[PDB]
């Protein structure tokens, strides 16, 4: 379970980060 | 052919979701079904 | 009557969007399997366009810097309703 | 993704004539909702 | 009843197998995250530009959701409070 | 001045964009 937290923590960062990207690449 | 433009949307007596939809399912089952009798 | 009422303040942010249809097709599969909507709706809450593109979900619209936009909308919305 | 695509996909969408536009919404619809079996991509210039 | 004993008994020698076949290709997936991660800190100017633990269990785009309203109550308005509530 | 008054919204974005990146190598 907390090896699933923890993966699941790490999609969500990675989600994350795909929507700043995207975001950045909606501003520019 | 006429379920190729069904799942496009065209309806002959502008393209539909709604007349897409069922007619999706239903010519994918028949399409999986094809295949594995040809093979067959 | 309906200014205030919690149903339909923020129903046409934009404009259109009708507050009821779901979003993406995939939802319609869904429910075409099991066989199944307003009142769904008003019971868990409004599926927006803008909700999803807040939260970070592109779906497909029909025909071929979001968050400081939508935060002003609603700081319009409320005014104007207000007023 | 080795331990995005639909961005690039809908980008080229955007150019795609209307039944073929939805063709394209519908199949990835019915890919995702119950066989994940399936592929779609779109071809062309 | 020892009958019952030794099934359920077998029935956990297979659940703490598939326990042990989670965790090792569990493991396999945290390393290969390490490394995903290790990657993009190499891709990563950066010197130009230069509630958590409950925000450790929601869901991928009610965290997109909490990150960019943190975000936005921070950078432009301070008119803007935000909470997790749930169980 | 007025190039000082872009870079203060060109830095509050890339701010915004560096602290998700900045926990994400925290995160690993």
């Amino acid at each position: 379970e907390s090896v699933e937290d923890k993966l699941e923590l790490r999609r969500k960062q990675f989600h994350v980060l795909l929507s700043t990207i995207h975001e950045l690449q909606q501003t520019l | 052919y006429l379920w190729v433009q069904k799942l496009g949307g065209l309806h002959f007596p502008i393209a539909d979701h709604s007349l897409s939809a069922s007619h999706m399912e239903t010519t994918m089952k028949l399409l999986k079904t094809r295949v594995q009798s040809r093979l067959a | 009557g309906d200014l205030l009422s919690p149903d339909s303040v923020l129903s046409c942010l934009y404009p259109g969007d009708h507050g009821k249809k779901t979003p993406n097709p995939a939802n319609q599969y869904q429910f075409d399997k099991v066989g199944i909507l307003s009142d769904y709706v008003l019971e868990l809450g409004h599926p927006y366009l803008w909700v999803q593109k807040l939260g970070g979900l592109h779906f497909p619209k029909e025909q071929p810097s979001h968050m400081e936009t939508t935060m002003k909308l609603l700081k319009t919305r409320v005014q104007s309703r207000l007023a | 993704e080795y331990l995005d695509q639909a961005h690039k996909q809908y980008e080229t969408a955007r150019h795609l004539p209307p039944p073929l536009y939805v063709l394209f919404v519908q199949a990835t619809a019915y890919g995702q909702a119950c066989d994940k079996t399936l592929s779609v991509a779109i071809e062309g210039s | 009843q020892r009958k019952r004993l030794a099934e359920k008994y077998r029935e956990c020698l297979s659940n703490k197998e598939k326990i042990l076949k989670e965790i090792e290709v569990k493991k396999e997936y945290l390393s290969s995250l390490q490394p995903r991660l290790n990657s993009i800190m190499q891709a990563s100017v950066q010197e130009y530009l230069f509630q958590y633990e409950t925000a450790r269990h929601l869901p991928p785009p009610l965290y997109v959701l909490f990150v960019q309203a943190t975000a936005y109550g921070q950078a432009c308005d301070k008119t803007l409070s935000v909470a997790i509530e749930g169980s």
